[PDB]
């Protein structure tokens, strides 16, 4: 869904002194804690998903302030005023106080009318609405940036159609959209299309055997049409045709999905057919050179009357001379003819799918490749095998080779359109990729005579088709999962891990890491879906070792991962985080110096004894400050000696909180600035009283003179903003036009039903 | 020292004493050899094979 | 501890005859080589006696 | 420092086995026939066994690397160097070396570092210090209440143990010097008569 | 690295009885450790915690 944001956030307030006299604008983001010695920009990637969730940006939004103003009693003003953001009726009573302190007049009429006029929505020429507020300079650079990166994925309705037309069936019918949704239709999709290859190239057994056994749960569910000549009917079996129609569809589906078949010891004219059959109605892809070589030396054995001893050593060449010099004539294996797809396969942009057609038929001429079948068939008839006399062996193969000739050709078009449909499931990357590595489908000789033997028509009803289309939508679901959870193990892998050498620190520092990697990613909610733990599990490893091992592998990848908006509005962050310290309330360096040292500090706010500088000073009585990084200043020993004359320590990170007090007082720490003890030294937590200066107060300018020694110096924090100062703080928002209709189900098309 | 001491026990087969001088061992004394030889018909030559 | 269980006691033994009875004793605390089991002969004469 | 073979002759920069053609091989066995010209179900068999050791390899190597190194750092450079003179070969039935690599547990070793410090590790190497201090405490302090040592009846096994006795004896409030000697002796008195000379010498 | 300061009475007048013997682990190493090496390895094997 894409959420909408009713109200800007602005984050700001308003402090002003009892007396009137001083006021000044905060933008509070919070506090966030920072700990020395490790990286950063680690810790600033882990507040930035925190601050995004502050502020109401960490999932796609499109924000509507359209409808946040009112309209002024006069005639003429004709004006919309913006509701959000800090009301210019809390300036206008700051200012009226600090007018009344100095005696000055009021706010006249004009410029209470200007004062309150400030804060406007009006329309741009595309049609949307534009709000100018006061709010937060930070804040208003990261919701702007963030709308700008999720506004690249909303796109119109018409564009989205566009882009998915190749991809739509024609089985299915159309869907009619309102008139309104065609003109001011939009929706929010990725349109990036993440590879699926890391996972299938580092896994090809895994993945090979999890999507082999998902089609074959389904194919196997078709509903279907229901002496030598002794022997092979004897051996005609039926219990296993659901395996072997769906062995034949995968054989068609993919580009090369390897079968084989271990014939018995002493081969029988039951093998001579299987061979036979196999050789002429499976492609020729899906054979191997040397599953070819064992299913021609299985053929000279039993015709030529020899065993395999002699024919072990022949190669394909030999084989073949030796029977067709006998008169047998099925020599060959013969290529498929690829079918094209009506359509662009599912997750290939800009690419032809295609398919072998089933049990080597021509589609223009709808017989067999091969134009001698019916003269080589001729020939088995009347040739002599086993070196006898009789012909019972040729005239019974003939019979055979007829009727599955005659078989194929009239059931060729039903597997035809199974495989067509089956086709459209996987993408092209797993067309090309998946093998079968591990023979676990290997088909018996008796099986496969039986199968063309006693081949079935395929009966294709509606009941068939609607669970399909069923089955479709889980193949979609379960691809953008993986490619997701891809995606997010790569940029784990790049952030995380690093290079391996041959030295016992390097391994031992890999593996702990390792570890603490999958024990926080398998930690509450696993990062990883369920579907890849599934994959990674297939030989029986748990799910956190599978996915152990397939990180491993992944480090070093040269493999290109998109960058998705959610990664550039957390790197925006995260770099404001860094750049823009104070606004966080951490700073990277901080001075300690004497009362009777007079440093130049930041007059602006009205602060009795200041603890901010605009800058820490370079020089003070002509001479450069002393600077102390703080591992060197816990280990001195001569601190006392050291601190007369003050410096500024730095090299870490310093957390600050300071609380101003409306009240006139003595400006002091809430804690003594150092602790000195035996194990080193160390400063404590910095948290500052400020309090608002009356310059005629003798009681308390000689108590800070006496009472207070020494005194803690910081930059001035960023955000604050005095109030003479407020123009500063005005601030566009952009919403977009409220004729705008957000599409959920983005689908061009119904299914037939 | 320790990348150092690793690193020079796989070029001389050897941990090095502090006293003795660190020269490189067999492989310093094969390698500037088989230089001398390489430059001029009249050198030496009085590197083993093994 | 240089032994979970020591080798021999040596205070016990008297002779080079008592080392080797204790080690074939002790031999299953330690890593063997070989585990021992049923002896095979391929050599046996046996002599006239008195 | 020292060098060890990585464990199951993996390459840590590859992170995997040293040959490269491993994966084609067993695809190589699986249409094989092996030991008939027709299938006997060997290539099938052995190439299944053969990628699920690869595997187990491969996913538990790490452990067993570092589990050689954390052997390697209990022992001191002195007791190293001894061993490197001994030599011996281990007998290994077939059926234990299959089941090893097929049920090939994973060793985590997590828990005992801290940061990149093994406590446990680095304690066991320690007391082998207060070890090396007592040996030579105990060894002068014996030479010097005992001297030389002359032998005139007697053998030398019942030389040395009854010399150990008085040891006990003359030092009982201090302990620790028979304790150490009789250390000594144990190692040395597995060779023998030789190994008794030896503890004299 | 430095030590830690103790206390001011034990800076000033604070004597300590040390020994700069560091000895040497050379007679228990030096032997023949053939058949030693087996029961020692067996107890290295154990020093560490076991899966």
């Amino acid at each position: 869904e894409l959420i909408k944001v009713p109200t800007i956030p602005h984050n700001l307030v308003l402090i002003q002194s009892d007396n009137g006299k001083h006021a000044l604008i905060k933008e509070d983001l919070g506090q966030w804690p920072v700990e020395t010695g490790i990286s950063l920009v680690n810790q600033a990637g882990v507040f930035a998903v925190q601050l995004a969730n502050k502020l109401g940006i960490d999932k796609p939004f499109v924000l509507d302030a359209g409808s946040n103003y009112f309209t002024d009693t006069s005639f003429i003003d004709t004006r919309k005023y913006c509701t959000d953001g800090l009301s210019p009726r809390e300036i206008q009573k700051a200012l009226n106080r600090q007018r009344a302190y100095y005696d000055r007049p009021e706010l006249t009429i004009s410029e209470n009318k200007t004062l309150l006029s400030q804060s406007i929505i009006y329309p741009d020429a595309d049609g949307n609405d534009v709000s100018i507020i006061f709010s937060g300079a930070m804040s208003h650079a990261i919701f702007t940036y963030a709308q700008s990166q999720w506004n690249k994925n909303i796109i119109k309705l018409d564009d989205y159609i566009r882009e998915i037309t190749l991809t739509v069936p024609k089985q299915y019918r159309p869907r009619r959209f309102k008139e309104i949704e065609h003109t001011h239709g939009y929706v929010y999709r990725e349109l990036n299309q993440g590879s699926l290859l890391p996972l299938v190239d580092a896994n090809l057994k895994e993945s090979s055997s999890y999507y082999f056994k998902k089609l074959m749960s389904s194919i196997s569910n078709v509903p279907v049409d229901a002496q030598h000549v002794s022997m092979l009917t004897n051996r005609l079996t039926t219990a296993n045709a659901p395996t072997v129609r769906a062995i034949t569809v995968l054989t068609c589906m993919f580009k090369q999905f390897r079968i084989g078949m271990t014939y018995a010891l002493d081969p029988n004219i039951m093998d001579v057919a299987a061979a036979t059959c196999m050789l002429l109605f499976r492609p020729a892809q899906s054979i191997s050179d040397e599953q070819y070589r064992y299913c021609l030396q299985t053929m000279a054995v039993f015709l030529t009357n020899t065993t395999y001893d002699i024919v072990n050593n022949d190669t394909i060449d030999v084989l073949k001379m030796k029977l067709r010099n006998q008169g047998w004539p099925f020599v060959e294996r013969y290529n498929a003819v690829e079918i094209d797809m009506s359509v662009e396969p599912l997750r290939s942009p800009g690419q032809v799918g295609r398919y072998y057609n089933p049990f080597n038929i021509d589609p223009l001429t709808k017989k067999h490749v091969e134009d001698r079948l019916e003269e080589f068939i001729n020939q088995v008839q009347v040739g002599r095998f086993r070196n006898a006399s009789g012909n019972a062996v040729g005239t019974t193969l003939a019979a055979f080779l007829r009727a599955c000739r005659d078989k194929t050709s009239a059931n060729w078009r039903g597997y035809s359109v199974l495989v067509s449909r089956y086709r459209s499931l996987i993408p092209n990357e797993l067309f090309e990729s998946l093998r079968n590595i591990s023979g676990e489908y290997n088909i018996n000789p008796q099986d496969e005579h039986s199968f063309f033997f006693a081949l079935a028509q395929i009966n294709a009803d509606d009941e068939f088709i609607g669970a399909i289309d069923k089955e479709s939508a889980e193949y979609l679901d379960e691809y953008a999962t993986l490619a997701r959870d891809i995606s997010n193990s790569l940029t784990l892998v790049k952030a995380a891990f690093g290079p391996l050498e041959r030295t016992s620190g390097s391994i031992i520092n890999h593996a702990n890491n390792l570890n603490k990697v999958i024990n926080h990613v398998f930690a509450d909610k696993p990062l990883i879906s369920e579907t890849m733990l599934k994959i990674l599990t297939i030989d029986g490893t748990t799910g956190k070792d599978g996915y152990r091992n397939w990180l491993d592998k992944l480090v070093g990848h040269n493999y290109p991962v998109y960058v998705e908006p959610v990664v550039n509005i957390m790197n925006f962050i995260s770099a404001r985080f860094v750049a823009d310290s104070s606004y966080f309330g951490y700073t990277n360096e901080i001075m300690i110096m004497p009362n009777h040292i007079n440093v130049p500090v930041d007059d602006r706010f009205g602060f009795r004894d200041s603890p901010f500088c605009t800058s820490l000073p370079r020089t003070i009585m002509g001479n450069d400050v002393r600077r102390i990084s703080y591992n060197v200043f816990s280990m001195m020993e001569d601190i006392d000696d050291v601190i007369s004359e003050g410096f500024i320590l730095y090299d870490a990170y310093f957390n600050f909180s300071y609380d101003i007090m409306t009240t006139d007082g003595v400006t002091r720490l809430k804690e003594d600035i150092l602790i000195v003890t035996d194990t080193g030294n160390d400063i404590k937590p910095i948290h500052f009283y400020i309090y608002f200066e009356n310059r005629n107060d003798k009681k308390l300018r000689y108590e800070s003179k006496m009472n207070v020694s020494y005194r803690l110096y910081i930059k001035t924090p960023a955000c604050l903003l005095p109030l003479s100062d407020y123009m500063r703080a005005q601030h566009d928002y952009v919403s977009p036009s409220s004729s705008r209709v957000y599409i959920k189900d983005p689908a061009v098309v119904y299914t037939r039903s | 020292d320790v990348p150092f001491v690793q690193a020079y026990s796989k070029f001389a087969d050897d941990n090095p004493r502090h006293l003795r001088v660190k020269t490189g061992g067999k492989m310093a004394n094969a390698l500037t050899n088989v230089i001398r030889s390489y430059y001029s018909i009249n050198a030496p030559a009085i590197v083993p094979q093994v | 501890k240089l032994f979970e269980t020591s080798p021999f006691d040596p205070l016990t033994i008297k002779n080079n005859q008592d080392v080797v009875d204790k080690l074939y004793a002790t031999q299953s605390s330690s890593i063997q080589e070989v585990v021992p089991t049923k002896t095979f002969a391929t050599e046996l004469q046996f002599g006239v006696t008195s």
